[PDB]
């Protein structure tokens, strides 16, 4: 991302309302096993 | 770059610990303010030709 490197999540494709504020257009939430997604 | 940290953290980083618990209470703040003053409506309309 521009905020920086992520490491340990998921990234999709789809968009959502997101409640985590990660910065740089991205978000995260813990849905998906269960994973944390990006 | 002090070569003792962990003592210096342990006496004095707690300050810090809850000054930066301020500043990323600042920032998500800012970031709520630009989501509540340009979200209001969360509709997509292309733009018309
Ligand atoms: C998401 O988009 C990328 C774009 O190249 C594609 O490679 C990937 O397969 C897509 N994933 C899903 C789950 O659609």
């Amino acid at each position: 991302t521009r905020a920086g490197c992520l490491i340990g999540a998921e990234h999709v494709n789809n968009s959502y309302e997101c409640d985590i504020p990660i910065g740089a257009g991205i978000c995260a939430s813990y849905q998906t096993s269960q994973s944390i997604i990006a | 770059d002090s070569t003792e940290c962990s003592n210096l953290l342990l006496q004095y980083g707690s300050f810090c610990t809850q000054l930066n618990r301020a500043l990323t209470g600042i920032a998500v703040e800012q970031d709520k303010n630009t989501q509540e003053v340009f979200a209001q409506v969360k509709q997509i309309y292309k733009t018309p030709p």
